[PDB]
């Protein structure tokens, strides 16, 4: 139908606006991950240089 | 259900299953060939535990037809909604069938050997399991390898084409593909050059993989300099392509190969920009509309990488060594008189001579014979737009060229073969008969 | 079902979706058919609002260069060869629909290098103007 | 047969914007984590250069 | 140069025209900027439906990628316009008619 059609593509639209959003969001959450990450290995490379000068 | 699926769900990828699926199924012959076991007749009708007898019948099994089902019958699990976490499941705890799984494919006829690959994929696919060697040996197969090479099936090379740019999806994996890239790697870029549905893969799946290996800086370097013909090819279909995806997926290649992060990177992106003229297309393309914020970005990213070439014109340091140098490219430097006064008053130096000396080499090599090349024209061709910029410079560099003979030499040559060279060297006379009457 | 000269005229209203991407095919087919009549919905909004704006604005200097073509062509005589060629195209148009082609940022771009020849031109002929005035203090003599 | 084409257009079209909205999507989830990757790599470094 | 350029000066001047039409056209034609672009109505005869469908489906073979390309018939009161089916030796008795 000529209306049916009309509905699916608000339905395609709104689906497409959630797709972007959820790129968005996985790129948000990458950036913080990778800020969480970055912060660990910055710990762990601390504990590692720690223990080398230990075991010097 | 499962970890993903196959991109490739169209076409002959779909057709091969269509026609596979019914012709002879259930396996019910083997009920009078005899060849194949019970478990394995049991198992055929029942997918009309299970994972490792499947497989072993498949590989002591020698009938081709028998050897076709069963491939379709492990593509259909792998694709199958209600046994594709089953079957992941069954790679991911007990791996050591897959090694088996992939040396039963690769072998029969081609519709055979591709239902076999994509199914060898699926099973890869998983978040587990990745098994590098087990892929880079899957890769290495004359027939797989031959059918992603060969295009003369367009169906068939769209098939393998999306395979490969799914496959592409583990960077461990990823790593791998760029050592053993030259195998298949200029096919798709001949693929790329050239340029229904079929297309659409083979233009926006294909330039995935790229986006996906430029990810390596280190292996975008070294792959950049060994395709710059197929680097010039990509500039051009990145705004050549009609739909909005291939151009995203090119800018974004483009834009990744041209980052910093490469091996002189800050040089090969500026070598590559004057080559092949990238400044106007670049222009256009953003004076027209984009259709995705990416390609926005991506547009706005590549107006800043542009200012390299401005960088680089304003080097008059750099334009004096290149005029010093054999060869000019008539790179935005070659304008830096006209870019800043700075050009000119360098070239004024030692009473005019810095300009005189050029003028004096140009003349030497208009006079060396060579400049009948192609090539030759064109750096001919830049010289003398050269010397037309200096002569507009100062009446001093008209007057020593008048006195060194050089501007009566270009005046004679002014009847230059080349087009381009011929109206170069009308506006060189114009601008000398201009001061001269002046 | 077609229908001929017998009352109160046909017509009929029609929403056509296109994509995005192919909407400059669409526009070049629908313009060589030439039967439609799209409503100004979006031309509700002022001619500064106007998505295609940009666009307009190069597409009056293509035209502007082209008129600047014209001009110098009538400065100089020129026989303007291609208007037998134009006749053509529009026949190739009302007949056969031929495809617009993207390549109008390339004209674009030849244009603003006609305009540049133009300019070299101009200045030749100043010059030339300029000798002509050299010319005549080489009539002196003793 | 007509309106009938013309619901599975309308169909096909709404596949179409979904799917071309879910490969951005893919293609910008891939380039997210290949960046998270490279910033943790550059952070990483920084930090190391810090306490070494 | 004068000479090659009115070699295709007309071509080119004609190609112009037609891309500056296009651009109006589009103009006024509704459109989106997230939204896929190029979706509005207008008007049309009910005996062309059949010509615009096929030449659209001819369009998007020969686009680049394969996207469908259809119209919509929906009711409005706003008054529609109207068009004279001219022959050849009938346009100028229409023209003097409606004038």
């Amino acid at each position: 139908s000529q209306k049916n059609g009309i509905a699916t593509l608000l339905q395609a639209e709104k689906e497409a606006h959630e797709i972007v959003s959820k790129a968005r969001k996985y790129r948000q959450d990458k950036l913080k991950q990778a800020k969480t990450d970055a912060a660990k290995e910055i710990d762990s490379y601390k504990i590692q240089k720690d223990k080398e000068l230990k075991e010097f | 259900m499962g970890a993903t699926k196959i991109l490739m769900d169209s076409t002959h990828f779909n057709e091969i299953r269509s026609i596979i699926r019914s012709r002879s199924v259930a396996w019910d012959a083997l009920a009078r060939s005899e060849e194949l076991s019970e478990i394995d007749a049991s198992t055929a009708k029942a997918l009309e535990k299970t994972l490792i007898p499947l497989i072993h019948l498949l590989s002591t099994s020698d009938n081709e037809d028998c050897k076709k089902s069963v491939q379709n019958l492990i593509a259909e699990l792998l694709s199958s909604d209600k046994y594709g976490d089953d079957t992941v499941k069954f790679f991911q705890e007990d791996p050591k069938q897959l090694e088996q799984l992939f040396d039963v494919s690769l072998k029969g006829d081609f519709q055979t050997v591709l239902i076999s690959g994509f199914n060898v994929v699926s099973l890869l696919v998983q978040n587990g399991l990745h098994n590098v060697k087990l892929v880079e040996k899957l890769l290495k197969n004359n027939n797989l390898i031959n059918i992603l090479q060969n295009i003369e099936q367009m169906d068939t090379c769209y098939v393998c084409i999306r395979l490969l740019q799914e496959l592409a999806v583990i960077p461990e994996y990823r790593d791998v593909i760029w050592l053993h890239e030259k195998k298949f790697m200029p096919t798709l870029f001949k693929i790329l050059q050239r340029a229904n549905h079929l297309g659409i893969q083979l233009q926006y799946h294909s330039l995935l993989l790229i986006w996906l290996l430029t990810f390596n800086p280190v292996f975008a370097n070294e792959l950049v300099q060994k395709y710059l013909s197929d680097f010039l090819d990509l500039l051009k279909l990145v705004k050549i392509t009609i739909k909005e995806k291939v151009s995203r997926l090119c800018i974004s290649i483009i834009l990744q190969c041209c980052s910093t992060r490469v091996k002189q990177h800050k040089k090969v992106i500026k070598q590559l920009l004057l080559l092949g003229n990238a400044l106007p297309t670049v222009q256009s393309l953003s004076e027209r509309k984009y259709s995705d914020e990416e390609l926005r970005q991506d547009i706005s990213n590549l107006k800043e990488i542009l200012e390299n070439e401005y960088q680089e014109l304003t080097s008059f340091d750099e334009y004096v060594a290149e005029l010093d140098s054999k060869l000019l490219c008539w790179s935005p430097p070659h304008v830096d008189n006209g870019f800043w006064s700075d050009n000119i008053d360098e070239f004024k130096k030692d009473n005019y001579k810095i300009f005189r000396q050029l003028i004096e080499l140009l003349q030497a090599k208009v006079r060396n014979g060579d400049v009948n090349a192609k090539q030759e024209k064109i750096i001919i061709q830049v010289a003398l737009n050269d010397i037309t910029h200096v002569v507009e410079l100062l009446p001093e560099s008209i007057d020593v060229l008048d006195k060194t003979g050089g501007k009566a030499d270009i005046m004679e040559l002014l009847n230059h073969s080349d087009s381009r060279v011929k109206y170069e060297a009308l506006k060189a006379t114009q601008a000398i008969i201009g001061y001269t009457f002046k | 079902k077609e229908e001929a000269i017998f009352r109160s005229a046909e017509m009929a209203l029609v929403q056509f979706y296109i994509p995005q991407e192919i909407s400059r095919d669409s526009a070049y087919t629908l313009g060589q058919l030439g039967l439609v009549q799209f409503r100004d919905l979006n031309s509700k909004v002022r001619a500064f609002q106007r998505t295609f704006v940009n666009e307009i604005r190069r597409l009056d200097n293509v035209e502007r260069q082209y008129r600047y073509f014209y001009s110098l062509l009538k400065k100089h005589d020129i026989k303007l060869y291609e208007g037998d060629t134009d006749k053509y195209l529009d026949g190739s148009g009302e007949l056969y629909v031929p495809p617009s082609g993207s390549v109008i940022d390339d004209y674009v771009r030849n244009a603003s290098y006609l305009e540049e020849r133009l300019i070299q031109m101009e200045d030749a002929t100043d010059q030339i103007e300029v000798q002509k005035n050299d010319l005549e203090q080489y009539r002196f003599i003793l | 047969l007509t309106p009938n084409q013309v619901n599975d257009e309308l169909n096909k079209m709404q596949a179409f914007i979904r799917k071309e909205a879910e490969e951005k999507a893919k293609e910008i989830q891939l380039k997210a984590d290949q960046e998270y990757e490279i910033e943790k790599t550059n952070i990483v470094r920084n930090e190391t250069n810090n306490i070494d | 140069e004068l000479y090659a350029i009115a070699k295709e000066l007309d071509s080119w001047f004609q190609d112009v025209t037609r891309e500056k039409a296009i651009f109006e056209i589009l103009n006024k034609s509704n459109y989106d900027t997230n939204r896929k672009i190029l979706i509005a109505e207008g008007w049309i005869p009910r005996d062309e439906l059949a010509t615009l469908q096929a030449r659209l489906g001819e369009m998007i073979a020969r686009l680049g990628i394969d996207v469908p390309s259809i119209i919509q018939v929906l009711d409005t009161n706003h008054t529609p316009p109207t068009f004279h089916r001219t022959n050849k030796f009938t346009a100028g008795f229409q023209s003097i008619c409606d004038c």
